[PDB]
């Protein structure tokens, strides 16, 4: 089996949910520093290129 | 003060200078009412908290 459009359907919000469940009962600084990447990817911009 | 085998490597006048600087600093502290918490801040400052 292959999965189709894998990267285009992987949502950063679900990565944030996964990281939040994985880092339960951890120090809060650790959860924050692990949560920043899904947040930044949820608000990301794609540069269009050369034109 | 204390020292291993009571061998204060320095002499009386230099240790007196050190003690005079410490006393001056502590009284400068108590002038601004800062000494109490600083005195009670020793049992935790060998533990580095991440923020
Ligand atoms: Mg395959
Ligand atoms: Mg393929």
């Amino acid at each position: 089996g292959d999965n189709t459009k894998w990267n285009e359907n992987q949502n950063p919000r679900m990565f944030l949910a996964m990281i939040t469940y994985i880092t339960r009962n951890q120090p809060e600084w650790f959860r924050n520093v692990l949560s920043i990447a899904p947040i930044m990817f949820s608000n990301k911009m794609a540069r269009l290129g050369k034109g | 003060e204390m020292a291993t085998k009571a061998d204060y490597t320095l002499d009386e006048e230099s240790r007196a200078r050190i003690k005079t600087r410490l006393f001056t600093i502590r009284q400068e502290m108590a002038s601004r009412g800062l000494w109490d918490s600083f005195r009670q801040s020793e049992r935790g400052e060998e533990t580095i908290e991440e923020r």
